């Protein structure tokens, strides 16, 4: 049962996460071909392992930037959380490690691009488009959250297409476990929850309103709260009145009037039912949710097949310093 | 409309998270 999945999920995740893997590789058996993304402490590139051929995606954070930022125990978690985990749809770390001046998370290389891009270009997915995609995140939280993690940054750049056309998550920067609840004022404007722009404290429901917030924007090529300052954009969503596009289905507003509840005990994902509230909602009516976990499932779109489905960055040397910088902060990477 | 409202929005670019 799901119930005994899961159970069996988490002892595979419980001793990773009390014995994290570390320090298994070293930069210089990585040949570094091209920048594929950019984020606050650095950037991810594509790279080539020598020994083997193999490409993966190199994400470089500059420990001196993690510091700035406040951002210590947040990478920590990140690369603690992801190498014990294990689903169809996260991305994999394979190798990690450090030097004198960055951290090192070599993960999975996902060649389709970021569903940001395919969003944006063709302007909205139709319902079962959205619906395919939605369907693996809804299971990769119920995943997430058996392990009490919360995820805490979905957005569409967050989001990889691989050569099938499924969804890896990446970027963990956020992802926490913790019983009970939490306050870090972090995510993403347009995504957070009302709870949290409100500092009332919170716990794994804010990934059910993002979930939300994604899906709307899927389907309407526009978010549910946007304004050109993120402040204007905290007064709408917690005013949490919602307009829908005229072209959503009436299953499709039902099901986002409860994923967008600011009322916590009516939001779908934390009632009694929990997730089972999302998937035999209406609107997943046609969904198999064996079948999306087992991949087989035609996926509505399928990446041309090589990075032409990645933006092009600039370009910078990786300078290593001479000299260890910020060693006792990250001891555990 | 919307759509229009969003496409000359400052914010159909990345967005970064706040830290
Ligand atoms: C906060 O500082 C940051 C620095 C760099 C990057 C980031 C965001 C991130 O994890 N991108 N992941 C991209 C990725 C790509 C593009 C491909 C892939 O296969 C795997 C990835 O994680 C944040």
């Amino acid at each position: 049962s799901v119930k005994e999945f899961l159970a069996k999920a988490k002892e595979d995740f419980l001793k990773k996460w009390e014995s994290p893997a570390q320090n298994t590789a070293h930069l210089d058996q990585f040949e570094r071909i091209k920048t594929l993304g950019t984020g606050s402490f650095g950037r991810v590139m594509l790279v080539k392992h020598k020994e083997t051929g193999n490409h993966y995606a190199m994400k470089i954070l500059d420990k001196q930037k993690v510091v700035k930022l406040k951002q210590i125990e947040h990478t920590l978690n990140e690369k603690r959380i992801l190498q014990a985990v294990n689903f169809p749809f996260l991305v994999k770390l394979e190798f990690s490690f450090k030097d004198n001046s960055n951290l090192y998370m070599v993960m999975e290389y996902v060649p389709g691009g970021e569903m940001f891009s395919h969003l944006r270009r063709i302007g909205r997915f139709s319902e079962p488009h959205a619906r395919f995609y939605a369907a693996q995140i809804v299971l990769t939280f119920e995943y997430l959250h058996s392990l009490d993690l919360i995820y805490r940054d979905l957005k569409p750049e967050n989001l990889l297409i691989d050569q099938q056309g499924y969804i890896q998550v990446t970027d963990f920067g956020f992802a926490k476990r913790v019983k009970g609840r939490t306050w870090t004022l972090c995510g993403t404007p347009e995504y957070l929850a009302p709870e949290i722009i409100l500092s009332k404290g919170y716990n794994k429901a804010v990934d059910w309103w993002a979930l939300g917030v994604l899906i709307y924007e899927m389907a309407a090529g526009y978010p549910p709260f946007f304004a050109d300052q993120p402040i204007q954009i905290y007064e709408k969503i917690v005013s949490g009145k919602v307009r829908f596009p005229s072209h959503f289905s009436s299953d499709l507003k039902d099901l986002l009037r409860n994923l967008l509840q600011v009322d916590l005990t009516k939001r779908f994902g934390n009632l009694k039912n929990g997730v089972n509230d999302i998937k035999n909602h209406k609107w997943f009516a046609t969904t198999d949710w064996i079948a999306i976990y087992q991949r087989k499932v035609e996926a509505p779109f399928i990446p041309k097949f090589d990075t032409s489905n990645f933006d092009d960055y600039e370009e910078e040397e990786i300078r290593v310093s001479i000299n260890e910088k910020c060693g006792k902060e990250f001891s555990e990477f | 409309t919307t759509y229009a409202d969003f496409i000359a929005s400052g914010r159909t670019g990345r967005r970064n998270a706040i830290h």
